[PDB]
């Protein structure tokens, strides 16, 4: 009987049918059904009458079980007695020369906080007193304990009985097996015993003394327990910067993650930590001690740095151990993140070197190639480092391989002025052999700014010029790059002037150069080829011309900051973004009052009827996450009854299977088809159900491109900002103004709001509230705001975009 | 009701009484109701806003039970009362509120009642520092004694440079502020 | 008899120079044992081969692996327990970073925080062994007056400990610690150094550490001020009542009006003395 809530009249038939093995099944039964929490005291004479005085231990046992879990509840075989049928002829129980029955009788009874068996539980202790096993003694200092917590703080549990009353706790601590149950409260003597029993220890009673009394001016003395409380007091003897070397807090630890691959993860980030702490910049965080670990000396052998390379990764361990591992390299060493990172990305970037770190998908190479770069553009001595390794990047010879390579090196030399003079020969090489825009964007870019430095330039260019592949963006970045620096420092058959001719050419006009560009119609509608074909007005040379612009870098760039960088190790980053980082008539009248910080709905039960509605119950139900925190509770509605009932209210629940409308309160009453009739006090939305969540401006944007937004309506009376009317109407439909998505100047600044939710609807809520407040002479329609709206199949959407406009309710009965 | 009328009428809950009080500006009431709320918060409120209507009997009586005890010590020669100073600075002293205790030396004419505060406090420099100024110098000197001795020292501030002060011309304090509320 | 196990072990002089079931490798100096270098694996050493400069170590193979015997640290550290800490000094400009602090840590271990101050590459090992001297000056130099808060706080307390206040007062200072070193300033009596560690402290809502440090000497400083700026308004008035100059004519009516602006009505305060508190005329010296 699993749980079978009516069998209660099988079971009484069960309990008593001569036979011993049915009546113990039928007890068995009882107790499973209760235990779930189910109907039971029908049965009660009949389960108390075959097993009370026997030594008979099943029955005995099974009815003192019964004595625990429900012994008040019960009473038609019980009533209410000082010597109970729990304890009356358990006294025999409780002395019965088997030690089971006693001990089980003395068990429960001292279990209790009973006091209508109080005075039987006293001397209970008699049965354990005498101690036949380990389970004997520690019964009983765990009974006297209970004993002395049934309202017995005093005199009636404290000494002795005959051996015990609450002094097996002493006797514990000398005898062979130790158990206290004196945690707190209990006598002086058995605490100082305990401390006596630290040395003559049983180990589980090691466990019982420590809780009780912990610190030792010892190493230990023996035994798991002790030892568990010592590493807490070793840590106390040495907190400082962290434990840095794991006590024996070491062995818990790994279980703490046994999916599988975060334990190493963990255990790398440990043993980085513990290596040395370092200068303890951006990314260069290893804390713990200066030396235990040192690094790099050159007579250690075979050193520090074998382990060092380890969290040096390309993928060397697996995922989770190569993120810890990639920010663990750049922890240790680096100047900041930035040496490392860049001996770090010369492994993962692309390279003619090894075939196991390049990829002919363009994007990843690009990414590599910009990571190396970065670290230039942080820090001087890497630009040093990076610029012949982007030549061997491009080494590799496809069309794609060096078109990456180009893009990044040519923002580079934005950076770097005439610094990278050297690299425009070795970039033109793989110009030639094209099948894609990125290789003519970013050649045509070096070569462009290089040209004094070279002179090959005419016959580089011309090749892709007539040459073919994909050429849009070719053609935006050609434009403004082809000319540059000084006006006459080349020739092959076209010095810098026809690069100037050719520049324009490509750009947007017409010219036979280099034997004619591939294509001159410009990339993306506003880019156009206007702006440079203006400029040149020093043909090619740096000036205040597209050399200047060249070789020069647009507003601040410096660190990894993303100012022409990206920001550590390109693999490492895909992984970080990723984290979000989330957080029968009836009349009523009513109010919602409060006082004390309580609130409840008023309720007023009007009987305006001269007729019988006695029989009268006063219901406040719970709809779904709707809820009573208590129901009106008077017997009112009588004849010409005014009565003041307050039904106290929750709004934060489960869902219950009735309606789900505003709210239902039910009065009863004299009626037998519409004895209970459902009316309603005032109103309660469906909005409720709702619950509230926020989100950050990565978890708006990963929910915007989740699912569409698209949805807007201009609500009125958001003239005002997020802060005011629109904060407070958007609570109530459980939503919360956070994070924002605005671009705010002398132009711009419309408020905008990022707003999320997480609906008890299968749904999470999410809205944009633009607030469309004049900041320019042709405003939208001036004062309101258009609230951008979804919900996850935008069902909750429309409750955002509603409930943002107005909303008051008052009464004054 | 910001000038009570409705308000009068009904003031049953504790909390409808303290609102009430605050309303009027006559705290006299809060207290009671503050009390009635069984709270100490209520209590400092209340006594904050009777040092707004003037007269700080009321406020030493809240900000007592509230256990401000320091608050009142900055209160009182402010207040221009010394014997209530005074019973703030050892009530204070056991808390060892240094900016409690610490304040009444100061603001009566001599300098003991901080001798001996910090002397239980273990502060004995700054113990022979305060008491050397005004002159106790014997007390001063006392502090170094049962601790560390060495008080020829002369730091940022004087270490014996005379620190006499009136303390409060007023003969009628501001305990006993005049008022006749409307 | 020396913490780490000997796995096994070679003398080089009369230092012993073994490996320890940790992987450590260690020397035996003075009956102190010392870290030389640490071991990745298990090792063994095979003996100490002059020709190579190198102790020659062995694995679970019957090769050679080699570590070269650490001999400037070795020599610093044996110099040291002989109590010959000038010698050990010498070794120091060949001792890097890290390695200057640790040989000092055994410098001083041995004895003699001053030597090891000097050699101490890092400026905190320099700075504790200052407090430790009970150099004052020395660890107020290696705090630097400008901020190191928390060299100063621990400077601060061991100045007061010595009852030198005024290395003390000057520690407070650069520490600030605004509640404390009013305590050690407004012992003044004439209010010399303790306006300038309190001056926030009166707009703060610190007005208990403001009122000490002006009223010190009979004077007004800004003790009223700090009452005023707070919104304590009553407060003000009531001090200007106690010393009459008669100002409280002028702090009644600012704070009455702060009455009628804060909810009141029956003890509104906009009169003289009609509604609750009492300009100057009612009040008296």
């Amino acid at each position: 009987m699993d749980s079978e809530p009516p069998s209660e009249i099988s079971l009484k038939n069960d309990l008593e049918k001569g036979d011993v093995k049915s009546k113990t099944e039928a007890l068995k039964k009882v107790i499973i059904m209760i235990l779930n929490g189910e109907k039971l005291p029908g049965l009660l004479m009949t389960i108390i009458r075959f097993v009370l005085p026997l030594q008979d231990h099943t029955i005995k046992k099974l009815l003192l079980v019964f004595w625990e879990i429900v012994p008040k509840t019960t009473p038609d075989g019980r009533l209410l007695h000082e010597m109970i049928l729990v304890c009356d002829a358990y006294r025999k129980d409780l002395q019965h020369p088997n030690e089971f029955i006693r001990g089980s009788t003395l068990r429960f009874l001292c279990k209790l906080k009973e006091a209508e068996l109080l005075e039987p539980l006293m001397p209970a202790i008699r049965a354990c007193l005498e101690h036949r096993h380990s389970y004997v003694r520690r019964n009983a200092v765990l009974a006297i304990y209970t004993i002395y917590r049934n309202f017995e703080h005093l005199i009636p549990d404290a000494p002795e009985l005959i051996h015990d009353f609450l002094v097996n706790e002493k006797d514990a601590s000398c005898k062979r097996n130790a158990f206290m149950m004196l945690i707190h409260a209990d006598q002086d003597r058995a605490l100082d015993y305990l401390s006596t029993c630290i040395d003559q220890v049983q180990t589980f009673g090691d466990i019982l003394q420590l809780v009780i009394v912990e610190l030792i001016y010892k190493v230990c003395h023996a035994n798991p327990s002790e030892r568990a409380r010592f590493i807490r007091c070793i840590y106390n003897l040495l907190q400082s910067s962290s434990p840095a070397v794991k006590y024996e807090a070491a062995g818990t630890l790994v279980t703490l993650s046994s999916a599988p691959t975060a334990i190493k993860a963990a255990a790398q980030c440990y043993i980085d930590l513990i290596i040395k702490e370092s200068d303890n910049n951006v990314k260069l965080i290893v804390l713990d001690r200066l030396v235990e670990l040192k690094e790099h000396p050159a007579h250690e052998r075979v050193l520090q740095d074998l382990v060092m390379d380890i969290l040096r990764v390309l993928s060397t361990p697996d995922l989770e151990v190569r993120k810890k591992t990639l920010q663990l390299a750049l922890d240790l060493v680096s100047s900041r993140n930035v040496e490392e990172l860049v001996i770090v990305l010369k492994k993962e970037v692309i390279k003619t070197n090894n075939v196991s770190e390049h990829e002919d998908t363009d994007k990843y190479r690009q990414l590599l190639v910009r990571t190396l770069h970065s670290c230039s553009v942080r820090f001087p001595d890497m630009a040093a480092n990076v610029i012949p390794v982007l030549m061997e990047f491009l080494s590799d010879s496809n069309e794609a391989a060096a078109a990456d390579v180009l893009e990044f090196v040519r923002e580079a030399i934005q950076r770097f002025d005439n610094l990278r003079m050297l690299i425009v020969e070795k970039m033109l090489e793989v110009f030639h052999a094209i099948k894609s825009v990125k290789i003519y964007r970013g050649a045509l870019w070096i070569l462009g700014e290089y040209c004094s430095t070279k002179e090959d330039i005419q016959s580089v260019m011309t090749e892709v010029r007539r040459s073919l592949g994909e050429i849009p963006i070719v053609e935006s970045e050609i434009k403004k790059e082809a000319g540059e620096l000084k006006p006459e420092e080349e020739i092959t058959v076209g010095p810098v002037q026809k690069l100037v001719t050719e520049m324009g050419t490509y750009a947007t006009q017409s010219a036979l150069s280099s034997s004619r560009p591939t294509k001159k119609e410009e990339d993306r509608p506003p880019l156009r080829g206007f702006l440079l074909d203006g400029d040149f007005f020093v043909a090619a040379s740096l000036a205040t011309t597209l050399t200047k612009i060249a070789l020069r870098y647009v507003a601040l760039v410096q660190e990894k900051k993303k100012q022409n960088s990206f920001v550590a190790e390109a693999m490492l980053l895909m992984a970080t973004i990723l984290h979000l980082g989330k957080s029968d008539p009836v009349y009523a009248e009513a109010y919602v009052h409060v006082n004390q910080y309580d609130i409840v709905l008023d309720v007023l039960v009007v009987n305006q009827t001269s007729d019988t509605l006695q029989n009268c119950t006063l219901e406040l139900a719970t709809l779904g996450d709707l809820k009573l925190v208590e129901k009106p509770s008077p017997l009112t509605l009588a004849p010409h009854d005014f009565a003041n009932i307050k039904a106290n209210v929750k709004v934060a629940s489960t869902e219950n299977g009735i309606i789900f409308g505003n709210i239902v309160y039910d009065v009863s009453g004299a009626a037998s088809d519409r004895n209970c009739v459902v009316l309603s006090d005032i109103h309660i939305d469906i909005m409720d159900y709702i619950q509230p969540a926020t989100c950050t401006d990565a978890e708006f944007r990963q929910m915007w491109a989740e699912f569409e937004w698209e949805n807007k309506v201009t609500v009125n009376t958001n003239m005002t900002d997020l802060n005011d009317y629109l904060q407070h109407i958007l609570k109530s439909t459980n939503m919360k103004c956070l994070t924002p998505e605005k671009a705010l100047s002398g132009y711009c600044g419309f408020m905008a709001a990022n707003l999320y939710a997480r609906s008890i609807f299968g749904e999470d809520a999410l809205a944009n509230v633009s607030i469309e407040k004049p900041v320019h002479q042709g405003p939208d329609a001036a004062v309101t705001g258009h609230i951008r709206i979804r919900a996850k199949s935008q069902g909750m959407a429309l409750s955002l975009g509603d409930k943002i406009n107005l909303s008051q309710k008052k009464t004054s009965l | 009701k910001g000038y009570p009328e409705v308000a009068l009428h009904f003031v049953k809950d504790e909390k409808t009484r303290f609102s009430l009080a605050l309303e009027c500006g006559n705290i006299e009431i809060a207290l009671e109701a503050a009390k009635a709320l069984d709270d100490k918060n209520c209590w400092e409120k209340l006594g904050e806003v009777a040092l707004l209507q003037g007269n700080h009997q009321i406020v030493e009586m809240c900000y007592q039970r509230t256990k401000n005890f320091d608050k009142l010590s900055f209160l009182y020669l402010i207040t221009g009362n010394l014997e209530k100073l005074r019973k703030m600075m050892k009530i204070a002293e056991i808390r060892k509120d240094m900016s409690g205790h610490y304040q009444n030396a100061l603001y009566l004419g001599d300098v003991s009642e901080r001798v001996r505060i910090l002397k239980n406090c273990g502060q004995k420099s700054l113990a022979y520092l305060s008491a050397a100024t005004h002159g106790l110098d014997e007390e001063a000197e006392s502090l170094k004694e049962t601790f560390d001795p060495e008080k020829e020292t002369i730091p940022d501030i004087d270490p014996n440079a005379k620190l006499l002060q009136p303390p409060a011309p007023i003969m009628p304090l501001d305990t006993n502020w005049p008022l006749l509320t409307v | 008899e020396i913490q780490e196990i000997v796995k096994t072990g070679l003398w080089v002089g009369d230092c012993f120079i073994y490996t320890s079931s940790v992987n450590r490798l260690n020397y035996y100096v003075g009956g102190e044992i010392v870290t030389i270098a640490h071991l990745d694996r298990t090792m063994y050493l095979l003996g100490y081969i002059p020709k190579d400069n190198r102790l020659y170590l062995g694995d679970k193979e019957l090769n050679i692996v080699s570590y070269s015997l650490l001999v400037s640290v070795l020599e610093y550290q044996t110099a040291v327990m002989r109590r010959d800490f000038s010698m050990a000094d010498k070794v120091l400009p060949t001792i890097p970073k890290e390695q200057r602090t640790r040989v000092a840590h055994f410098l001083e271990k041995q004895g003699f925080k001053q030597q090891a101050l000097t050699v101490s590459t890092d400026p905190e090992h320099r700075f504790e062994l200052a407090l430790q001297l009970g150099e004052l000056k020395i660890a107020y130099q290696l705090a630097v007056e400008a901020e190191s808060e928390q060299k100063w706080k621990q400077l601060a307390e061991l100045a007061i400990s010595k009852c030198q206040f005024s290395l003390a007062q000057e520690c407070l200072h650069h520490a600030q610690d605004y509640g404390g070193l009013l305590l050690l300033a407004t012992a003044s009596g004439n209010a010399s150094m303790v306006n300038k560690l309190a001056e926030g402290a009166e707009r703060d809502g610190k007005n208990n550490v403001a009122f000490m440090s002006y009223f010190l000497q009979g004077k007004l400083d800004a003790c009223l001020e700090l009452l005023i700026r707070t919104g304590r308004l009553p407060e003000a008035a009531f001090l200007a009542r106690t010393y009459l100059p008669s100002q409280v004519s002028r702090v009644v009516k600012l704070w009455r009006e702060n009455l009628s602006k804060v909810n009141q009505k029956a003890a509104e305060s906009l009169a003289d003395p009609t509604e609750y508190e009492n300009l100057f005329p009612g009040l008296k010296e």
